[PDB]
RNA sequence: AUAGGUUUGGUCCUAGCCUUUCUAUUAGCUCUUAGUAAGAUUACACAUGCAAGCAUCCCCGUUCCAGUGAGUUCACCCUCUAAAUC
């Protein structure tokens, strides 16, 4: 791809991007139906994020880990 | 049908050997052409016989005639048989390092089905006693009658499983990895059992070959092992 | 997380005091020739900080890794000296000893 | 290494002329209405907000 | 490597042959090539039915939740090929896409009744 | 023309057979021509060209009774080793690459067909627990929204927005509109 | 033949029949070992036949050795907390002292059962990928999956060419 | 509602652990407000076009 | 209750009745081969080793469990009618986490319907073997299970060899696994090979289907020919535990049969073919009688 | 390497060179169709056309992708810890 240093291609220098039309109904129940899916989404994005936490948690300073590492200290002494 | 090359001599069938004057028949053993060289002129030939079944042996004849000379090198070589112990009949019992004059021989011992992947004079020879699945390595001077000396002295001079069941007084179990762990027991002394166990050497102070042990760790890379190769 | 510093725990012998406050180490490991399969000694040079100045050149020493370098070179301190050249303890019986002869008879005690 | 010291001292004049040229408000955000287009970057605005 | 800034998305890597797609779902810094270094392979997607008439996508749950939770982005096919498989809600434009292929079949059913 | 094509194995029961190869393999007497005591490590590619024989046929090309096929039995063991299975490569039996290629399927097919041995392993089973309790092999509770016939979330069906969001939007893409859509179609039209 | 008397300890075979597998805790092993004297023979045999094992499969723990410093044999072992384990090995056979250095410093078979199933989860059966990573490359190596192209050429309808 | 997928797995690995509830698994979105999409940004935050 | 295939007392009688045989159970295999090794050997030594053998024997002639056939599966998840129409082809997603059961595996299936459902049992095991592929296993189910294939290999009796290839490519709950287990072992009966499942992992499964099908003749009488008479005693009184309701157990309880006479009674009482029972059961008491 | 040829009036030994095998490039002569894969000798010089936009203005992006192998222990592990995502 073109560098920032690269000069304009001639063909495009008068090339101006036309938006795109628009169909009302359709386009106001697809903002609704971004906004439900979004919020959806994010919910579960949180979920997961505190069930990695959550683990990390009880891989570090879990009871099980506790227990494990209490064990190997008796067998060693 | 030719020998080892077009215009080569050696490994040409020469029929079954002569009625001998003993008044004996040799049509079940087969004469095998080792070497034919020009002698300065005479000829001298370095023939084997053998029945395929254990009975072989070799023998020169030296001639002004070739024909002469073949004839009195395979009735020679027919009065001076070699017996070949098989294992099952089909290859050696066990693993054969020798060294004649400056040729050495390095035999092994092979499962059913793995032909003869030899020198081809050891092929020949094989063929005429009976082995049918062995392995070969030929080093230093590739001498025809120094090979087939060592050849036959080293297979003459192998210990069977009785043998060495006898000399240890013990059991000769054996152990396939397609039979699992079942123990196979080959051998028994015909006198009595030791009940002494046999020291379990924790090292053996065995003679390792470096060829072998580089190619069970995979460092040979020789283009010329391993290559697909006619049935023999 | 203790420390910085690579090897934390290294047996070696001093072969210079000519430093003030610092032992020269030499740390030897066995390292697997790729062709023979043999082991080979690899060495090693340390410098060990002796505060105290108790090394001598030729004893057995125990280095401990520093929490961060103090200088260039210097990345470990002497935890003990495991062998004093020429005054060696019989670790397992606790008694001096001189080569392979006790100096003192353990019944001595 | 050979330190490249060269490499320094570009970074610092150019942080220097960047800090002594920070463009204002007034020329950042001027508009040409005729043509819809920033004097300052030469670039065109786009068409729904025209 | 080392880049400016950046995330880690699970995307489409295209593997296979010409006229014959497959592809890996894998989890890799976005400014990385489509098929070059990746973090983790989490899965695969066949587009083209095999012999049961099946599309076969196979998804490493446990780790797409991990890669999530650790501050994954996704790539709306994935995002899509997701909401099929029922982990997450349809997408928006599957739905907006199937109504405005019902509109366009229905217009074509008109047009076979108007003649 | 060989009277045995439909019915090949026979040919391997009649006396013919048994005067020209005996008890020995087809190709035991083969020797390839080449040059030097290594051979070449692959075969010729086809005896048969162009429904001409080359100088040398191989063991299968000679002999025009010979046929492949996974019904031949007893001449598909000929190339498989009795001591261990395997199928033999080509230059161990100097037949070319495409008889060697049908003699591989041949010998795939009398297997997959139960015609001819060979070794099948016992095998440990695949799962520890047998249970078919889990609910990912059972039913799973439906949902309200699946019982009462309605869609997952609410915003999967579509809603009429009301005629003042609609003029909103029209104000704001005015001169860029297309024309206004209506609810879709219950149903998929065929 | 191979040189050096025993010559079967330099193979990898002999190397990795080793069974001692240290904790993490063991850094140094000092080997202090008398060259003349009955007492120490087992020592002897310790140094000649195991030291390559125990190094091959503990290759970061520092093993040195020392001679006719001491009247009696001797190992030691520095742990990471700075603890120091002597095992006096005097009067013992050298598989004794395997045995004995397995027992008290050795990972038990399950941590090393539980270390190759963990090793086993990094490649996924269900992985797509190099042969050196995966069992296969592409799916379509899938008995029932669209073959490829290279082999079986696709059907005429499936291709752009005959698409466009 | 959780996801049909989600919720079977929630339902599969409670059922699993012996709890017997036939509560439908929720999902939480009171804590997930809608923003819309032209409210206003942190000016603080934004960027400022380079000079040249 | 009624004995489970893997009660111990049940397990004890089928593992007695089945046998142990080293000779056959470590037959020769046709595989690529190794040279042998040899080891010298006391009698003390080599009994160690045949007892040796005979636990790995132990442990390879563990009887698969007799499970009853899984239930189909008919679930729906959910039903988004929304995607009707919209794609041709369905899809199946099969969750390929490492960790976990491949029965408690969830793989879904799309619909082009826009239902997402479960998969069914035998989509379930093609899925399984694509993403774990179990060596023995494939994909496609072989031809050799069909009707004509397995006629050829029973012609051959290799009824061991088509119990292994069902073993590798089923699962013991499927259809198809009950379905050429049971045509295998109506075979046996039919042409009298049991003694080819002996010393096998399969006669105590071949063994209880006969007892739960009340037919146990056969076998009997190759017990008895076999003068295998412990085994035969056996197989009365466990047919007697898996119906004690019957006639046949009420008759011994009456009549205090043991031993030989359970095998009497039995055949007056619950024998298709009592006389042929009675018949052999004659020839070999003057046969015991006569050596 | 399963080896083979070649020193002599002749035998044996040693030793070099070469042959037989498998790839890649180029050249000669000769070449029908289909699918797939791969594809300047040169870090020598380059005509021409394209390869970076998007977006209600702010910002964001053009620091990626793509290319080459000139130079050359900056790549891997541990410690510590910025920028970035959540
Ligand atoms: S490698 Fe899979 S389609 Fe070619
Ligand atoms: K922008
Ligand atoms: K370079
Ligand atoms: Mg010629
Ligand atoms: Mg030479
Ligand atoms: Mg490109
Ligand atoms: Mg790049
Ligand atoms: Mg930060
Ligand atoms: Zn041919």
């Amino acid at each position: 791809r073109k560098t920032r240093h690269d000069p304009l291609a001639k063909s495009k220098i008068e090339r101006v991007n036309m938006p795109p039309a628009v169909d009302p109904a359709e386009f106001f129940v697809l903002m609704e139906r971004y906004q439900h899916y979004r919020q959806t989404v994010r919910a579960l994005r949180m979920e997961f994020v505190s069930e990695v936490q959550r683990k990390v948690h009880e891989a570090r300073a879990g009871v099980l880990a506790e227990r494990k590492a209490l064990k190997d200290a008796a067998e060693h002494r | 049908e030719r020998g080892w090359s077009g215009n080569s001599w050696g490994g040409i069938s020469l029929g079954p050997p002569d009625p001998g004057p003993c008044g004996e028949t040799y049509e079940d053993f087969d004469t095998r052409i080792l070497e034919v060289r020009n002698v300065f002129k005479s000829i001298r030939v370095l023939v084997a016989v053998g029945n395929g079944k254990g009975a072989a042996g070799f023998s020169i004849g030296k001639a002004t005639d070739r024909m002469d000379a073949f004839r009195k090198a395979k009735n020679r070589a027919v009065h001076h048989l070699h017996y070949i112990e098989r294992y099952e009949d089909h290859t050696i019992f066990h693993d054969i390092s020798l060294r004649f004059k400056r040729t050495h021989i390095k035999m092994k011992k092979q499962p059913k089905g793995y032909g003869l992947r030899c020198h081809r004079a050891i092929i020949t020879i094989c063929r005429l006693i009976g082995i049918k699945d062995m392995y070969a390595k030929v080093s230093g001077s590739i001498n025809m009658l120094s090979l087939t000396q060592g050849l036959f002295r080293g297979l003459s001079r192998q210990e069977t499983h009785q043998q060495l069941a006898d000399k240890k007084g013990l059991h000769v179990v054996e152990i396939r990895e397609e039979c699992g762990p079942l123990p196979i027991v080959v051998a028994s002394p015909r006198g009595p059992l030791r009940k002494d166990p046999e020291p379990e050497d924790e090292v053996p102070d065995v003679k390792l070959d470096w060829e072998d042990v580089k190619t069970a760790q995979g460092m040979k890379r020789s283009v010329w092992s391993n290559l697909k190769r006619a049935a023999t | 997380v203790r420390s910085s510093v690579h090897a934390r725990w290294i047996v070696g012998k001093v072969i210079g005091t000519k430093m003030q406050k610092t032992a020269k180490v030499r740390v030897t490991r066995l390292v697997l020739d790729p062709y023979l399969l043999k082991y080979f000694n690899k060495r090693k040079t340390y410098f060990a900080h002796d505060a105290l100045q108790q090394c001598t050149v030729g004893d057995i020493v125990l280095l401990r890794a520093l929490p961060v370098p103090r200088a260039k070179h210097v990345k470990h301190e002497l935890a003990e000296i495991v062998f004093k050249v020429g005054k060696v303890i019989d670790p397992v019986t606790g008694k001096p000893c001189a080569g392979t002869t006790y100096l003192e008879s353990p019944l001595s005690s | 290494v050979r330190p490249r010291l060269i490499a320094e001292l570009a970074r610092r004049v150019r942080a220097l002329r960047e800090q002594l040229n920070r463009p204002r408000d007034s020329q950042l955000y001027a508009v040409d209405y005729e043509t819809l287009t920033r004097p300052f970057s030469g670039r065109r605005l786009p068409v729904r907000a025209w | 490597k080392a880049y400016r800034g950046g995330h880690l998305t699970i995307r489409l890597a295209l593997g296979g042959c010409t006229n014959r797609p497959f592809y890996r779902i894998v989890a890799a810094h976005n400014k990385c090539p489509r098929d070059g270094r990746f973090v983790e392979q989490l899965g695969s997607y066949d587009p083209l039915p095999n012999s049961h008439g099946e599309k076969l996508v196979a998804l490493n749950l446990d780790r797409i939740r991990h890669w999530i939770g650790c501050g994954a982005h996704l790539s709306k096919p994935m995002e899509k090929l997701l909401g099929l498989a029922g982990f997450f809600p349809l997408h928006p434009m599957m739905i907006t896409n199937a109504e405005r292929l019902r509109r366009k079949r229905a217009r074509e059913v008109l047009l076979a009744s108007q003649k | 023309i060989s009277p045995y094509k439909d019915e090949p194995w026979k040919y391997l029961e009649s006396e013919e057979y048994q005067e020209r190869y005996g008890s020995r393999p087809v190709w035991a007497d083969y020797r390839r021509n080449h040059k030097g005591g290594v051979p070449p490590q692959r075969t010729r590619k086809t005896c048969i060209r162009r429904n001409k024989v080359v100088g040398n046929p191989c063991p299968i090309c000679r002999d025009h009774k010979l046929h492949v096929d996974f019904r031949n039995v007893k001449l598909l063991e000929q190339f498989v080793c009795a001591h261990t299975g395997i199928i033999f490569y080509a230059p161990y039996t100097g037949v070319c690459v495409k008889q060697h290629k049908r003699l591989t399927q041949a010998i795939q097919k009398a297997r997959d067909h139960g015609l001819l041995i060979y070794h099948i392993p016992q095998v440990e089973p695949r799962d520890l627990d047998f249970s078919t309790s889990h609910g990912a092999v059972s039913a799973t509770p439906p949902a309200p929204t699946l019982v009462s016939g309605d869609p997952w979330y609410p915003w999967y069906n579509w809603k009429q927005p009301p005629e003042r969001e609609l003029s909103r939007l029209r104000r704001l893409y005015q001169g860029h509109l297309q024309e206004e859509s209506g609810p879709p179609p219950e149903s998929m039209p065929k | 033949p191979m040189k050096g008397r025993f010559p079967i300890r330099r193979t990898l075979q002999y190397l990795s029949q080793g069974n001692v597998v240290f904790k993490d805790s063991v850094k140094v092993m000092t080997v202090n070992y008398n060259t003349h004297g009955e007492l120490g023979e087992g020592a002897r045999k310790f140094v000649f036949f195991n030291i390559p094992q125990i190094q091959y499969k503990n290759p970061w723990v520092q093993i040195m050795m020392f001679k006719n410093m001491t009247p009696s044999p001797f190992l030691r072992f520095y742990l990471d907390s700075g603890e120091q384990v002597l095992v006096d090995v005097e009067t013992k056979s050298n598989k004794e002292i395997m045995e004995h250095i397995r027992k008290i410093l050795g990972k038990n078979e399950e941590t090393l059962r539980e270390e190759e199933e963990e090793k086993k989860q990094l490649s996924h059966p269900a992985n797509f990928g190099p042969r050196k990573y995966c069992l296969r490359e592409c799916i379509c190596e899938v008995e029932g999956q669209v073959p490829c192209p290279s082999l079986v050429p696709l059907p005429k309808e499936m291709r752009g060419k005959y698409k466009a | 509602p959780y996801p049909p997928l989600l919720r079977a797995m929630i339902i599969a690995e409670r059922q699993k652990n012996g709890d017997t509830s036939t509560e439908e698994p929720m999902l939480n979105v009171q804590r997930i407000r809608m923003e819309p999409w032209d409210y206003p940004a942190k000016q603080e935050d934004k960027g400022r076009a380079k000079g040249t | 209750k009624k004995p489970t295939f893997m009660d111990e007392e049940v397990q004890s009688i089928l593992t007695k009745m089945t046998g142990l045989n080293l000779q056959k159970t470590f037959k020769p295999a046709i595989q690529e081969l190794k040279p042998p090794t040899y080891k010298l050997m006391t009698q003390a030594q080599l009994e160690e080793a045949t007892r040796q053998a005979v636990e790995a024997a132990k442990v390879r002639l563990k009887m698969p469990p007799v499970l009853e056939e899984r239930v189909p599966i008919n679930d729906v998840l959910a039903e988004d009618k929304i995607l009707e129409g919209t794609e041709t082809t369905k899809y199946v997603f099969t969750d390929i986490s490492y960790s976990i059961p491949h029965r408690e595996r969830f793989i879904v299936v799309r619909e082009p319907s826009g239902t997402l459902r479960k998969a069914s049992w035998e989509e379930r095991d093609r899925m399984i073997q694509v993403y774990f592929p179990k060596e023995g296993r494939k994909i496609l189910t072989p031809i050799i299970f069909k009707e004509e294939n397995l006629r050829t290999m029973y012609s051959q009796d290799r009824h061991v060899d088509v119990l292994n290839l069902c073993f590798a490519q089923f699962e013991p709950d499927s259809t198809e696994y009950i379905k050429v287990h049971h045509k295998t072992y109506e075979d046996i009966d039919k042409r009298g090979k049991y003694d080819l499942l002996r010393s096998t992992r399969y006669f105590g499964g071949m063994v209880w289907y006969f007892v739960n099908n009340k037919k146990i003749d056969g076998l009997l009488i190759d017990q008895i020919q076999r003068d295998l008479i412990d085994d035969a005693t056996n197989l009365v009184q466990l047919y007697h535990v898996l119906h004690p309701d019957g006639q046949s157990a009420q008759g011994a309880k009456d009549q205090a049969a043991e031993g030989i006479n359970l095998i009497k009674v039995f055949a007056k009482t619950e024998a298709q073919k009592g006389a042929y029972i009675e018949l052999t059961l004659q020839t070999y008491q003057e046969a015991l009688s006569r050596h």
